């Protein structure tokens, strides 16, 4: 015999692109704001 | 060797003096020359080997290189007891047991153990002294024909801070980049400009009188509290130099913390 169908999720791509985008927006903004507050003391490396 | 170095500007920008002294001793006693390394990370002749017995000569050759003028003449007055105008080296032998509780003693004094010492003499004594560790110190970064480079005056400057700094560093490593011609710095401007550093106590007056109302530090204000308190002359480019160095947030013009309560905060300790 044939296994059952494989079974999907609701709207999974969709779902995944909707949570990956805004939480790597809001990485590189707390990326960016790690970097200017350590800029602001002297604890940071760009030269 | 680099943690030497580091390690040993450790030990000279905070440690007691005495634990100095015994690091930078061989003889216990040092030499002149034991006394330039303890300083750094001709008088050499006239300081003799009768120095730095029980490190307080260190003390006070430390407090030579470290006295405003009003603060040097009132340190004239402390040494005087009967309040003759003269110190000889026996008042200040008295004054030196207190202290600790002297080839200079008979060199500047009397050679016949006779001091009859006004307040010029020991001005010059100041100047001197001054002057040639000021020439030292001019000359280590060896001059191009008299005119330091940028980075080496930054590193005279930040030197004399004392303060790890990294943004600072940085800056001072840009200074190069940043001017990017260099026509150098005469002894006369290092001269002046490390005089008006001398007197910073003296000049915070005005300072704050600016400050409490804003903090706002422009170049013509400088030059003239320098030749106001100092007589020296600030060259523009010193000013340029400064500007460039310091201003960190670089909208242009210091505050007190950027500069003057850091160097002033090195004058305290």
């Amino acid at each position: 015999a044939i296994l059952p169908k494989p079974v999907k999720m609701s709207f999974g791509l969709l779902r995944v692109f909707s949570i990956v985008i805004p939480f790597l927006y809001v990485g590189t903004l707390i990326s960016k704001n790690f970097a200017a507050l350590l800029e602001e003391h002297d604890i940071f490396v760009p030269e | 060797d680099r943690k030497v170095m580091e390690y040993e500007n450790r030990i000279r920008a905070y440690s007691t003096p005495d634990k100095i002294f015994r690091y930078f001793a061989t003889l216990v006693f040092m030499t002149p020359e034991d006394f330039v390394r303890s300083i750094t990370p001709s008088i050499f002749y006239t300081l003799g080997e009768c120095g730095l017995i029980s490190f307080s000569d260190y003390i006070f050759l430390t407090t030579v290189l470290s006295t405003p003028q009003r603060n040097f003449e009132i340190a004239f007055k402390m040494f005087d007891l009967n309040g003759d105008g003269e110190v000889d080296m026996e008042e200040f032998e008295q004054v030196q047991s207190i202290i600790r509780s002297s080839a200079l003693t008979t060199y500047f004094f009397g050679a016949d153990l006779k001091g009859k010492l006004t307040i010029k003499n020991f001005l010059e004594f100041q100047r001197k002294l001054q002057h040639d560790v000021l020439k030292l110190e001019f000359e280590r970064h060896d001059p191009v024909d008299g005119r330091i480079t940028e980075r080496q005056f930054g590193g005279m400057l930040l030197a004399y801070s004392g303060v790890q700094s990294k943004k600072l560093t940085a800056m001072q490593r840009q200074l190069k980049k940043h001017f990017k011609e260099g026509k150098g710095l005469t002894f006369q401007e290092v001269e002046n400009f490390f005089t008006f550093l001398k007197n910073i106590n003296d000049v915070d007056t005005a300072l704050s009188f600016y400050h409490m109302a804003g903090a706002s530090l422009d170049k013509v204000t400088m030059q003239q509290v320098a030749r106001t308190v100092a007589k020296v002359e600030l060259s523009d480019h010193v000013c340029d130099v400064v500007f460039a160095l310091f201003d960190c947030d670089g909208n242009g013009e210091l505050s007190n913390k950027e500069f003057v309560s850091i160097m002033k905060q090195r004058l305290m300790r």
